[PDB]
């Protein structure tokens, strides 16, 4: 009586802490590399920015006056998506993005500012709705007359909630000092952001750009955390683009950036530009900048673990 | 693995088993307890390995609009410091699961071996290549009693002791 | 004879490559739970700031009149601290933070600033002593008389000593332009420093902010390192608040936020908010921003190592 | 741990032993330098795992006053990182150290039993649970000389022979 | 017949999971500790760039007239490297220096600015030629006469290749506001640059600074990196040093900072401070700062792998 | 490495190897495939461990002109959290390495001595401290056809069974 073990005739190769290449019977593969190129959103709130800036969002400009007060679980940020209307530009933008990604959304809520001596509904042909409009959730403060002066004004808001407030404002750069008497008037303008984490100091520089959307003015825009109960407070005379809605976020959520469809058929919770990663393998080797609940990226793009004996053929 | 000169690469119902060659006929048949003893070892380790992690992580980076250099080097290098950390903990990983998997499946095959070596006092002999030389013609019904370990180790001594 | 191994009724329940469960003899805890809700100061020389602000030990508020030239091992500050009595706030305050973490304590040295034509009595209500004061290491520098100009000045000062001096100065903002030109006159204000290793740069902004402790004006502390044998130089112009002693890096120490009490009966080297971590294991469970000379945080409450062979019961 | 049927919950003096049932009596008695040999590796173990670093780390965020959002962003993915890659090293450490403990116990107890399976040449066959029949009553001294390793393989040669 | 193993009067003891100072017959080193006191550069191009600072290779001072245009794969620099010969400074500097070492040398490239009305020669004593010079890719811009004032200039330039153009400017701070007021009139000076993903906003700050080279102005140096077909803009009034050539990334490389000679004969790929680590370990004790493809460092000074088997002698 | 109470300080021509004293003489010679064979492994395990990476890590701080200090105080952090990682995983991958060593080499031991039990039938006995009682002087021709595996384990039964 003979024992003995079981054999195949073609096996799998696998590495060992003492050869390569080791032919065993039976293995399976470690390192994921199959990808799903869509993004998968099966029973996720799952909001699509497309054309919309994440960042725009919270001003409001024409491609995102249907995202003012959305609500996810998932920010999907395309590439043809832009954050202004009237070519500006967010200081912290990068920061201010991280915090919307994991927002769950955004609360607006009327900060109740109101204004004497001066007028408002400054426009443009850029933010284009009806005919000349603006930014939904801001009002371009100007001078009551076509030149005039700009009183020195201090607006304040305190924030009545108990979640921390975004406080979203903007200081205007015409094309020449010529265009900033004709809109607030000569001298040196200021204005000033103070509450209790934050202080600053806002003085503007009208000049010359580069024609974006055939406009040479910019527009800065800047934002502050006010805490419950703090109180915010502006002083400003001249090229200030004032907020007309304060934003509060909803809860979480995730925020990635991809390029593929949405499809609500396949569920997944690690995202990248590509597509998403559907998979229980403990490593990835498909993009090192996946986000969400993502097996960990490795370099190799194969590492077969034996699952079965040593195979030795006759 | 090692004396035992091969496999049988007919051996197509289970991982370990005999082969028999008596007077009556031929047999083949596997052993269920240990086959399925290394199988639920193989298994345990593939639930082990075959995990989903709770752990989320944000994107910190920007694929549309390029963040500060600085900051981005920083972030490149400590993601790349993080690659290595982890393709370092998967190769050795794999490497000595595999180790340890061929080295478990070959002790299983010893400790079969010296179970029936131990189930054989005196009647059978140690051929040297895992077979085990009989000095009685062993029936079928007496393999039988050998593979299910009921097989008397005394009531057939004498015979073979005379052998 | 029969030999065989030992066996209990009540075994321990572990983790292995293979199984989830296997039953040992024994097992002992390699991840650390249990805290000790104090600060384990026995041995270390410990300054508890208490209501005096890390960052005021270099500019002297009321509440840190007994931290301006401290000494220590280990620093801990409260929630209760504040930096200044003013309202003010610093210019890379986290990274000065960090530093004074490190630096085993302050050593000061009168700069040896001397004026001429110009008050320099600033005080307010704000940093209270016998009457009304202000900053100890500092002086409010102001024009001569309630109004008046404030003549173009420049001071230097040379670091003659072989570490590293932390310069701290800070520029003044008033509650309005109007008070601005009461207290240094009217004109554009420019205060610059200049070294080897800065340039900048400074220029303030009046206005109006919400009133911290009943006073609507703030005051920005800014700093830079001199190296050894290395000048640097101010030129102000009003809005100054200069520096009267410099500060020097005593020695080596170590930095945390606690609430707890101190005690100096218990010895431990790792620290967080809640208390002291005392363990030999490997790893602990407790806080993932726990520093000094800690176990390895893990998600993991429990690992239990197996100290004993395999539990086989009859 | 296998062919060994069970442990001796009675056993409290040791790890392992014997227990010797002949014609004089019952004996249980402990064997000291195996049981101090798998103590003194898995005491080898708790020294080597249970460590102190001398590595000082410091505070790198604010509890109090909240750092720069992006900073901060870039610290707290970094924390997380470092926590998922101690993580999987403590998992995987008290894993493995589990497993070669395991295996060690039943590999001390596995070199024991041939020990005394070497000591008995020929005076002795073994019965296939862990057990070994003597073909000749060894009384109690004899036991005693059995455990010391000071049975003598020749003195008892002929009597177990012819039975 | 007996049959054993062999061993050894003097073994090597190694540390294992259960002992430590395991006698074993045969063991090597796994931790790299010998180094070379030279930058191995045998077969890649080398630039060392001696008394010439990384930056001014793109500003060009008299010490970096014969780096404006080098081409490497290893970029070396020196502790008596100078990026500059007036006194100044770079904002944003240490992001610059890491995109130049990684950037595989320069490509300069005239942009193409012509002026009217102003004068463009203005030089300096410390920038030393053959009298007295200016930065060679620079152009110091002036008031024709000795005083007067400034026309409001605004220049353009558009970047006509397919791979980002580093664009690099500097603003003047004067000794005072009177020697302000000498080089480019009176009034308040503002320097704009705008483009796609830029957007500031410069304006100069005079004052007396420490004199470095017997000089006490400083200039500060700012930059930005056009995109293809992307423009940028400046509208420029004063205290404003002009871009004349733009540069261009050639390819890939790397950048180390040594003190030890070059050497040709000997290759390797892991630098440091101190020279050229040179090995086929695993790990390395030498420098944890060690850039290119290194051996991972590691606090232990020695891991003895065991090679032989256990060394029991007799 | 066990019972076998020692290595042999003389034995300088490979790693294990025989001894046998008969009638005729003395005799010393190493085993060369089970020699070759753990050397094998061995430099299958340096061949793993001595390996070149092909990350390329750039500069991230300044020797010469610090960095911001809170970046720096960032970079230092994850550069310190790094190397403690690294030295954790050193540590470890030494010590495991070198466990998997030694037993190793006790295994390849201890198989070439059941290679030998199991060429010598019934015609030799265990001694207990790793020789074999030969009951028949095996000449030198014997024991060249010993070591080449070659001895005829029933042309020199009998003789030895009578003895
Ligand atoms: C071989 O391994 C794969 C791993 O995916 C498994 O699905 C399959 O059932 C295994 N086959 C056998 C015969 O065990
Ligand atoms: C906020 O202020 C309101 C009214 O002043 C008060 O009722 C409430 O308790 C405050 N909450 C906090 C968290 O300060
Ligand atoms: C970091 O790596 C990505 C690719 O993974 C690259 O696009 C990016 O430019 C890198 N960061 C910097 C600052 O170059
Ligand atoms: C069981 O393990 C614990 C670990 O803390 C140890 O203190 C105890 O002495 C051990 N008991 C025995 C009987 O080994
Ligand atoms: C600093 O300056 C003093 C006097 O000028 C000189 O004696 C000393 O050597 C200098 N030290 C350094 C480190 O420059
Ligand atoms: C980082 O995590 C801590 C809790 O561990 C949290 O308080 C903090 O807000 C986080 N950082 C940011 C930028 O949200
Ligand atoms: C001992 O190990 C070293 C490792 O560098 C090796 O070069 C040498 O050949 C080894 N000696 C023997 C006899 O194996
Ligand atoms: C850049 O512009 C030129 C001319 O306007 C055009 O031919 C070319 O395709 C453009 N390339 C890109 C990448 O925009
Ligand atoms: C980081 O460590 C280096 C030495 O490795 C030291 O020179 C440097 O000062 C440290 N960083 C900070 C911000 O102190």
């Amino acid at each position: 009586i003979c024992l003995g073990h079981h054999a195949v005739s073609n096996g799998t190769k696998v590495n060992t802490l003492t050869e390569r290449g080791v032919e065993v019977v039976n293995a399976t593969e470690t390192v994921e590399r199959t990808n799903i190129p869509r993004i998968c959103s099966k029973g996720k709130r799952t909001v699509d920015l497309g054309q919309c800036g994440l960042l725009g969002t919270i001003t409001g400009p024409p491609q995102c006056d249907q995202f003012l007060e959305f609500s996810a679980d998932l920010i999907i940020e395309r590439r043809e998506g832009s954050d202004v209307c009237y070519p500006g530009k967010f200081v912290n933008e990068e920061a201010l993005r991280q915090i919307l990604r994991e927002s769950g959304g955004i609360d607006k809520e009327a900060m109740g500012f109101t204004y004497s001596g001066i007028r408002t509904n400054g426009a443009t042909s850029s933010c284009r709705r009806s005919g000349s409009s603006f930014y939904a959730e801001m009002k371009w403060l100007l001078s009551n007359t076509d030149n005039a002066a700009f009183p020195q004004m201090t607006k304040s808001y305190k924030n009545t909630r108990k979640s921390p407030a975004l406080i979203v404002w903007g200081i205007h750069h015409s094309v020449s000092t010529a265009e900033q008497t004709k809109l607030y008037g000569s001298g040196n303008k200021l204005v000033t952001v103070g509450s209790s984490n934050y202080q600053q100091s806002f003085v503007p520089s009208p000049g010359a750009r580069p024609q974006v959307n055939g406009l040479s003015g910019r527009i800065d825009f800047h934002w502050l955390m006010l805490n419950p109960n703090d109180t915010v407070t502006f002083s400003f005379n001249g090229a200030f683009i004032a907020p007309d809605r304060a934003s509060f976020l909803r809860g979480k959520s995730m925020g990635i950036q991809s390029g593929v469809q949405v499809d609500a058929n396949c569920e997944g919770d690690c995202y990248h530009s590509g597509g998403t990663i559907i998979s229980n393998l403990p490593f990835q080797n498909i993009d090192s900048r996946a986000v969400g609940k993502c097996p960990r990226y490795v370099k190799q793009r194969s590492l077969l673990l034996a699952t079965g004996m040593k195979n030795v053929p006759e | 693995a090692g004396f035992i000169e091969n496999g049988w690469e007919g051996l197509i119902d289970g991982w370990y088993g005999f082969r028999h060659q008596n007077a009556q006929g031929e047999g083949t048949a596997a052993d269920y307890k240990s086959t399925q003893s290394a199988i639920d070892q193989i298994t345990g380790k593939l639930n082990r390995l075959i995990e989903k992690t709770n752990q989320q992580f944000e994107l910190i980076d920007n694929e549309f609009n390029e963040v500060e250099k600085q900051i981005g080097n920083v972030i490149n290098w400590t993601r790349d410091s993080i690659t290595e950390v982890w393709s370092y903990n998967a190769e050795l990983l794999v490497a000595m699961e595999n180790q340890h998997t061929i080295d478990l499946a070959d002790s299983e095959m010893d400790k079969l071996y010296e179970r029936v070596k131990r189930q054989l006092r005196e009647n059978a002999e140690e051929d040297g290549t895992g077979c085990f030389e009989i000095f009685h013609k062993c029936d079928d019904d007496c393999m039988a009693s050998i593979r299910n370990n009921t097989y008397d180790h005394s009531k057939y001594r004498e015979e073979a002791m005379q052998n």
